[PDB]
């Protein structure tokens, strides 16, 4: 990483803002993480989109995050690396929670995915993961991805993986 | 937002330049700043001196 | 540039030999 | 009357995901007794590959160099699939005595021929399948004592491997469809496979005599976003940086097939800018497929006065018009975290609504990933599944890999999970690769099955059918044979 | 007085960022192929693949110049040893001839007594060692011994050991066999430095020493009579920050009288032939094998019975136990 | 596209090449095989003359001819024995009247040349009587006797057999059917035996000197047995050459060469890489 250099060509700053506005509007309409819109937009930008549905019951009500039983869906699309088998992976995740935030993060993630999709110089798959219920969705996704039931989270089986995350 | 995206793209491209798992650098450290660090062999005496009292 | 594998004679052989000989045999 | 003939072809099939896949095949058939020493005069059939059959007693030889992994679910069934890296499975004649010695000698010779590090094929990589990889040509008997199969998942394929491959063709990239093989464009692809297949076939329709066939194939897949970049229009020039100019003078058949089937539209077809010579329909891979034939041997289609540039209009179909997911696909992954123990889990998807078909899973795991066969569980639809036939051989440290073959019956509309536990092994400091923190590659698993077909296929004539339809023998009209390979697995040892 | 020329071009670097060494080796390979050395007389060993590396922005291309001007990785490259088979042991076996008996003719150095041999080795080096793939090293003593064995077997007429690495002069400090002349990119205390940083490709394309060796060899033709002195004077301290070095005491001929073509090229001797020899219906058809014979697969393996210890074994164990019991209890 | 070349290489090998190599088989075992290489191009473009309307390959351009074709020829990875390539070149329609010129600039009668230790190349021009028809490709049935005469003469020249040097006032007999006179075979066998014995002696001496100089070379029982066989064979071959039996001497020298090469080039000699002598104290001090 120190003996190489990169020339950044990211110019999709307006695409990221448009995606942010669309995601914010759809989240406001849905009242939760917009799954249909996310899966349509990831397909449009060219990712191999997937969906994971998780659920859990907390030991006691969580006053700070206002949750007792948490049900959510994780939307993630995998950019299969051309010229390589699905053996390695890089993850770009946006922690999305019911706080009317991270819409710009989701838009920038989608714009970055659109920029990355058309390139050939990827030796590792890139997973663009949009979690739900902040770190709860991330923990459920990681447990399902590695097939370790460490915290008793319930989730639907994963259908798509990008190899060993690095 | 273009600058943030450029930073993220550069980070991911340089990560893609890796030919193996990150094993170099350090895993146990303390950061008294963004560009400064203290390794395990240099902060361990702080705990060891306190444990010497118990011993 | 690089580093070949070379034994740390002063650092470790001396230490791990003076941990045995003066501790047990000579005195 | 020459005793050998050359047929070459190029099939261009648009994929359901918007990509375009092109497969070259250069079949040379020789009516000679290469199995016995004495055939020393070579035309069309390469001398480099002809002498191997006699020097080492060979019945069938199959070599493949592949980059990438065929995404079956999103790309549809392939004509030919190969595992990542090098794959070499060979069938020795019954007259041979030291199968392993001939295997080592042949592997080294093939390494020298194809400029690949095939000398790394050892007892640690080689396996002897008991029920998989049956002969692809005429076979009197199937004694698996004479079968060796090895795969090197980390082998790379580049121009250093394509140039020897291209130099084995009679035209040698000077004429015919071989001029389209540009190294820059071929490796600017999601998938790339170079294969060399040698097998005996019927000399005539009576099939009372043996004729030797060499089939050199090259399959590539052009991504819709990388290559197209939003152009949404495909062409031979845009794909290979070169247009067809003349057919190979040695070839008795040089045609280009372009798949023009619309799965959703009512009998409509895709648009091709130059009118095809003829339109051909038949049951390929279980579905009625319409093909446009561009006979390069016809002066009325291509001659010295003009070049040929086939332009195809193809974009990703909407969700409504997307073809149904193939009946069989599989994915492989590693379960757990850490550097002590894990699981090699394989998911086998049967998407057929009402038909259950058997599958043949072949696993080859290196010796450092010590497997525990008592932990092998096959759970389909949430309940235990008992394989009809299970063969397992244990690995020996530095001498043998694990081999595990199962014949599982996949229930209809189900996902079957095959998981086995392993413990990572600590090796000596000199037994690691130069990149020891990268990990060790687990060879891709092989899935053989007889997938049911939508419509019945009539008996086919291998000398009067497209070369992509004669790759595998067909035994039943309503079933076709597929050999899927899962993803390579990267595992880290302590 | 030589009639045969061989070249062994070794890259000892096994990672993407070490693009310089692969480009150097491929550039030298293209130079010696233009100058008339056949690819069958070239043992090209590359430790890693950069043309078809998945991280390559331009696949199947290795570039020598910053603006994609020259592609050394063309379409007629013969890579004999690649990836993990480029090791110190393999290189020593190739040099000394002690190669496994099944090694094909492509991966051997069949050099005779009258053969002038060029050895180009680029990679990461140090004080008396050149690292191979960042896991093993070839010391100056080991290389000197290998060249001595080559001399005693009389397998080279004269040897040109070109090395492009940090502290490159330390490798030939222990050479004692005759008819060997060695070139280094740096002295014992210097370090070799790179050239042409390319942001588009993303790595350093080539080293200064090999780049200027190519530039000096781009003016070389078969008719060129350039002596080895001009090769010794390539890349002075003005351009190469490290000062290149050489030794010529082992060489038995004055370098002013030695042509560069003698090592970097081979022209074939051709004699016009002016002589002639003055000559004067099997009934049973054949069948393809069934690809998935499920019924045969199930019944080929005999029925699985649960394993139980032999009756003889259990009887013997119990007999021994009761015998000991009676010998103890009387 | 313009040439359809058919040659009866099987009959030519059976009638001429195989009898010739049966005569020449006293020097070893011979393997004969053929191939047709399509679209195989000479590196140098022939020069044209407006007067004779024919193309030429100058003598200075001859050495560069055989390098491009060797890539299409290949490497013959099956075996490690020396390979002798005898190419028959049919010029394209672009330079159909292709002629090779000697030093004086006159055309070569045989239109062929040979390179030492490699083989020979013969340019096979096609008669214009075949070109009389305007249809293409024209069928080219080459004449095997004319080609094989040149190829066998080149084989004789390559193997060291030259034109017999008659003593003054002497008449030499006519050529035999095989093309080789038996006494020439005897000279070749004498030379082969002497060269084999010299090579075996040099190999054994080099092995002894290598063992003396380097002390981490492993000598296995197989290597020792091969060395003993080589020494015995060298002594026996020298005795028989002194006695006068050339066949037994040749066989003994061949066995000596084989044994000496097997002993010297055994992979088992190189077993482990050098362990530095200035680092063994770190191995033996800490415990002993
Ligand atoms: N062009 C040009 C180019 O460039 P140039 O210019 O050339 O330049 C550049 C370059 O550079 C570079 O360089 C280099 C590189 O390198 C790299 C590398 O890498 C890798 O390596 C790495 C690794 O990995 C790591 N690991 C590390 O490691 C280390 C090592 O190595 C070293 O050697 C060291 O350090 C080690 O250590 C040691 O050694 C130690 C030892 C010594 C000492 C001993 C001791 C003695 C004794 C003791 C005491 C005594 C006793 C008495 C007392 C009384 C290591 O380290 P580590 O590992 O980290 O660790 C350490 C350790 C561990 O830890 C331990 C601890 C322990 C724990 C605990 C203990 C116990 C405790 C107990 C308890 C207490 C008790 C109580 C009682 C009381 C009561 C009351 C009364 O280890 C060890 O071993 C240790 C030892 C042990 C001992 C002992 C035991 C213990 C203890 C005992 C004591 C005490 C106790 C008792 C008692 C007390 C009390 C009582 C009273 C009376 O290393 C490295 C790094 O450095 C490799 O590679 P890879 O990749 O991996 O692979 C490859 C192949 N495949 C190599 O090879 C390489 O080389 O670079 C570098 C840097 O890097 P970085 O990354 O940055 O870093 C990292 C870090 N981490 C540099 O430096 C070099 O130079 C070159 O080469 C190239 O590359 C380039 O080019
Ligand atoms: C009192 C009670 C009892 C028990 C206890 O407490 C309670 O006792 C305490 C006490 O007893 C402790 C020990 C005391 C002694 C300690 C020794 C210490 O080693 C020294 O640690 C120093 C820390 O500043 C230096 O090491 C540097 O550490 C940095 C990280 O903190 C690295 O960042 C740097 O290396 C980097 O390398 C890459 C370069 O690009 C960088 O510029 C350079 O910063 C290192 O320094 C390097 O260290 C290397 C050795 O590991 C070489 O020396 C190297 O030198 C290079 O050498 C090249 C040739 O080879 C030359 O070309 C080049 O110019 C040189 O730079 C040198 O840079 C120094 O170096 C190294 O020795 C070790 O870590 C921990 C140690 C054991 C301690 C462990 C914990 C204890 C036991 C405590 C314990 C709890
Ligand atoms: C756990 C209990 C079990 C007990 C079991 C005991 C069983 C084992 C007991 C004893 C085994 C003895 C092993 C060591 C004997 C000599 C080793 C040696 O010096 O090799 C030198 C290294 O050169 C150096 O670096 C020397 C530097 C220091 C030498 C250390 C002195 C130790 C000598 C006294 C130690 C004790 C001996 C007598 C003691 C009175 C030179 O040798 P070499 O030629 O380079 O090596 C090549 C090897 N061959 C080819 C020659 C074969
Ligand atoms: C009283 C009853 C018990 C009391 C104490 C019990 C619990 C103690 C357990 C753990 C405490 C020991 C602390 C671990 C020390 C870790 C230091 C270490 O590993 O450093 C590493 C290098 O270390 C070394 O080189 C050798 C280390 C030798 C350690 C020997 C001393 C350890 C323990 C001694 C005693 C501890 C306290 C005792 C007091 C009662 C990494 O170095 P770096 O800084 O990353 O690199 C910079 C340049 N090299
Ligand atoms: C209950 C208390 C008293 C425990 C006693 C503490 C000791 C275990 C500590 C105190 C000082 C330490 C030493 C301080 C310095 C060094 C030098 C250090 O060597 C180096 O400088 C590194 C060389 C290398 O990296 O190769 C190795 C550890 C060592 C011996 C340390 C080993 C552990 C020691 C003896
Ligand atoms: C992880 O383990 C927990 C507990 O063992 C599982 O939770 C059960 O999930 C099932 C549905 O799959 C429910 O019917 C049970 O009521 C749950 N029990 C408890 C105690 O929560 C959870 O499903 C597991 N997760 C995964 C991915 O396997
Ligand atoms: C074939 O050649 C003739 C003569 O030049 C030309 O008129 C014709 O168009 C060519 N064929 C095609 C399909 O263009
Ligand atoms: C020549 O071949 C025959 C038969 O294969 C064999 O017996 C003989 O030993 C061979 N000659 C030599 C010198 O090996
Ligand atoms: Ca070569
Ligand atoms: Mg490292």
């Amino acid at each position: 990483m120190g003996s190489t250099m990169v020339e950044e060509q990211f110019a999709g700053g307006d695409r990221a803002r448009a995606f942010a506005r669309d995601f914010a509007a759809h989240r406001k309409k849905s009242g939760a993480l917009p799954v249909a819109w996310l899966e349509r937009t990831m397909r449009s930008v060219g990712l191999e989109v997937y969906t994971q549905s998780f659920s859990r019951k907390l030991p006691f009500p969580d006053e700070t995050h206002e949750r007792y039983m948490v049900s959510g869906t994780n939307v993630y699309g995998i950019l299969r690396a051309p010229r390589a088998a699905s053996t390695e992976s890089l993850v770009l995740t946006v922690p999305c929670g019911s706080d009317s935030t991270n819409s710009q993060a989701v838009g920038l993630l989608l714009a970055l995915a659109a920029h990355f999709r058309g390139q050939i110089y990827w030796a590792k798959d890139i997973v663009f993961l949009v979690t739900e219920h902040d770190l709860l969705g991330t923990e459920a996704w990681l447990e399902a991805y590695h097939d370790v039931n460490v915290t008793g989270m319930q989730s639907s089986p994963l259908q798509g993986r990008a190899g060993a995350i690095q | 937002l273009v600058a943030v995206g450029k930073a993220l793209e550069g980070m991911f491209r340089k990560l893609n330049h890796l030919l193996e798992r990150l094993h170099q650098s350090f895993f146990l450290y303390l950061l008294p700043g963004l560009s400064r660090f203290v390794s395990i062999g240099l902060y361990m005496p702080a705990v060891g001196f306190l444990l010497l009292v118990l011993g | 540039g690089t580093t070949q594998l070379r034994a740390t004679a002063t650092t470790l052989i001396l230490c791990c030999l003076l941990i045995i000989l003066p501790c047990f045999i000579l005195p | 009357p020459p005793r050998d003939s050359l047929r070459e072809e190029l099939v261009i099939t648009p994929l359901p995901s918007g990509d375009v896949a092109a497969t070259f095949q250069f079949r040379t058939r020789w009516d000679s007794e290469l199995q016995r020493e004495g055939v020393s005069h070579y035309r069309l059939f390469p001398k480099a590959l002809g002498q191997l059959i006699s020097k080492y007693s060979l019945r069938e030889l199959h070599l493949s160099f592949t980059q990438g992994f065929w995404r079956t679910r999103y790309w549809g069934p392939p004509f030919l699939q190969a595992p990542s890296g090098a794959e070499l499975w060979v069938w020795f004649q019954d007259t041979v005595t030291d199968v392993d010695k001939s295997w080592k000698e042949l592997s080294n010779v093939l390494s020298g021929i194809f400029c690949a590090s095939l000398n790394f094929i050892d007892s640690t990589n080689t396996v002897t399948p008991t029920a998989s990889f049956k002969p692809l040509g005429l076979a009197n008997d199937t004694d698996h004592y004479f079968l060796r199969y090895a795969v090197l998942p980390r082998e790379v394929v580049c121009t250093e491997n394509l140039t020897p491959w291209k130099k084995l063709l009679p035209c040698s990239s000077k004429a015919g469809l071989s001029v389209l093989l540009k190294a820059d464009r071929l490796f600017h692809t999601s998938y790339h496979s170079q294969a060399v297949h040698i097998r005996p076939v019927c000399r005539n329709a009576r099939c009372t005599s043996i004729s030797w066939e060499l089939r050199q194939t090259l399959s590539v897949v052009f991504d819709a976003f990388i290559t197209g970049q939003g152009k949404k229009d495909w062409s031979l020039f845009r794909m290979f940086s070169r247009t067809l100019t003349e057919p190979c003078p040695l070839a008795s058949e040089s045609r280009v097939y372009v798949d023009i089937t619309t799965y959703n539209q009512d009998n409509e077809t895709l648009e091709v800018h130059p009118p095809p010579t003829t339109t051909y329909q038949d049951v390929i891979l279980g579905t009625r497929k319409t093909y446009a034939i561009y006979d390069l041997l016809d002066t009325a289609m291509i001659n010295n006065s003009r070049n040929l540039n086939i332009q195809l209009k193809w974009k990703r179909p909407p969700e409504n018009e997307a073809p149904p997911v193939p009946f069989l696909h599989a994915q492989r992954y590693v379960s757990g975290y850490g550097l002590q123990k894990g699981e090699l889990s394989t998911l086998l998807y049967n998407t057929h609504p009402y038909r259950a078909f058997p599958v043949l899973l072949l696993d080859t795991v290196p010796w450092y990933l010590r497997l525990y066969v008592h932990t092998l569980t096959i759970t389909s639809k949430g309940k235990e599944n008992k394989p009809s036939y299970i063969h397992y051989q244990p690995a020996q440290d530095r001498l043998q890999p694990h081999l595990l073959e199962m014949l599982i019956q996949l229930p209809a509309n189900s996902v079957t999970k095959v998981s086995i536990q392993f413990e990572r092994a600590l090796l000596k400091w000199t037994e690691y690769t130069p990149d020891p923190n990268h990990g060790f590659y687990v060879s891709p698993s092989v899935l053989s099955a007889l997938v049911p077909s939508m419509v019945a296929a009539k008996p086919v004539d291998w000398e009067e059918s497209p070369l992509f339809n004669s790759l595998f023998p067909v035994s039943d009209g309503s079933n076709y044979f597929v050999r899927l390979y899962t993803e390579p697995l990267l595992v880290n040892l302590p | 007085g030589h009639t045969n020329n061989w070249a062994v071009l070794v890259c000892t670097s096994r990672f993407w960022f070490n693009y310089r060494h692969v480009a150097n080796t491929l550039s030298v390979y293209r130079s010696v192929k233009r100058l008339g050395i056949p690819d069958s007389h070239i043992v090209l060993m590359l430790a890693d693949d950069m043309a078809c590396n998945p991280r390559n922005p331009k696949p199947a291309t290795v570039f020598s110049h910053k603006n994609m001007e020259l592609n050394v990785y063309g379409d007629d490259v013969e890579v004999d040893y690649r990836s993990y088979e480029v090791t110190v042991e393999n290189f020593l076996r190739v040099l000394t001839g002690r190669i496994p008996p099944s090694t094909p003719r492509s991966k051997r150095l069949l050099s005779d007594d009258r053969s002038n041999i060029l050895i180009y080795m680029t990679g990461h080096g140090g004080n008396g060692f050149l690292k191979f793939q960042d896991s093993e090293e070839i010391t100056n003593i080991e290389l000197a011994d290998a060249f001595e064995q080559m001399w005693q077997k009389r397998r080279y007429n004269e040897l040109l050991f070109i090395i492009d690495t940090c502290q490159g002069a330390s490798m030939y400090e222990r050479f004692y066999s005759p008819n060997i002349m060695a070139l280094a990119s740096s002295q014992v205390g210097e370090d070799s430095l790179s050239h042409q940083p390319d942001p588009a490709i993303g790595v350093h394309l080539m080293d200064r020493y090999t780049f200027y060796v190519l530039e000096f060899l781009e003016e070389i033709n078969p008719a060129s009579q350039t002596n080895m002195n001009d090769l010794f004077q390539v890349c002075p301290k003005s351009l190469c920050v490290s000062t290149p070095g050489h030794r010529t005491d082992l060489f038995q001929r004055d370098p002013k009288n030695v042509l560069i073509t003698d090592f970097f090229g081979s022209v074939r001797k051709v004699e016009i032939t002016t002589e002639t020899i003055k000559l004067q219906k099997l009934m049973e058809p054949l069948k393809y094998a069934e690809q998935l014979p499920v019924a045969q697969i199930i019944h080929q393996k005999p029925k699985l019975k649960d394993w139980h210890p032999p009756g003889g074994f259990i009887l013997g164990l119990w007999a021994l136990i009761i015998m000991v019991f009676f010998k103890t209890y009387g | 596209k313009s040439h359809d070349v058919y040659w009866d290489i099987e009959g030519a090998v059976r009638r001429y090449v195989q009898p010739f190599l049966n005569a020449l088989g006293a020097a070893g075992n011979f393997s004969v095989d053929s191939q047709i290489l399509y679209y195989a191009m000479l590196g140098v473009n022939p020069r044209f003359d407006s007067a004779s309307s024919s193309y030429y390959l100058d003598m200075h351009s001859l050495p560069h001819v055989i390098n491009p074709v060797e890539s299409r020829l290949g490497s013959s990875a099956a075996s490690l024995y020396p390979v002798l390539n005898f190419l028959l070149y049919v010029p394209e329609l672009a330079h159909s009247p292709l002629y090779i010129q000697d030093k004086d600039g006159a055309p070569v009668a045989t239109n062929a040349f040979h390179s030492p230790r490699w083989g020979g190349i013969m340019v096979y021009n096609v008669d214009s009587k075949t070109y009389n028809a305007s249809v293409l490709p024209v069928r080219v049935e080459v004449d095997m006797v004319r080609v094989m005469e040149v190829f066998l003469a080149q084989l004789r020249l390559l193997f060291g057999i030259a034109q017999p040097q008659l003593p003054p006032k002497c008449l030499l007999s006519g050529p035999t059917s095989e093309g080789l006179m038996t006494w020439e075979l005897d000279r070749l066998l004498w030379a082969r035996s002497v060269e084999n014995l010299a090579t075996a002696t040099t190999t054994l001496t080099s092995l002894a000197q290598l063992l003396g100089k380097i002390s981490n070379i492993v000598i296995k029982d197989d290597v020792a047995s091969e060395v003993y066989k080589a020494v015995a064979a060298v002594q026996k071959s020298a005795e028989e050459l002194a006695s006068g039996h050339l066949a037994s001497a040749f066989v003994a020298s061949q066995e000596a060469v084989t044994s000496s090469e097997l002993a010297f080039f055994d992979p088992s000699l190189l077993h482990l890489l050098y362990f530095p002598d200035d680092q063994k104290f770190a191995i033996y001090i800490p415990l002993f």
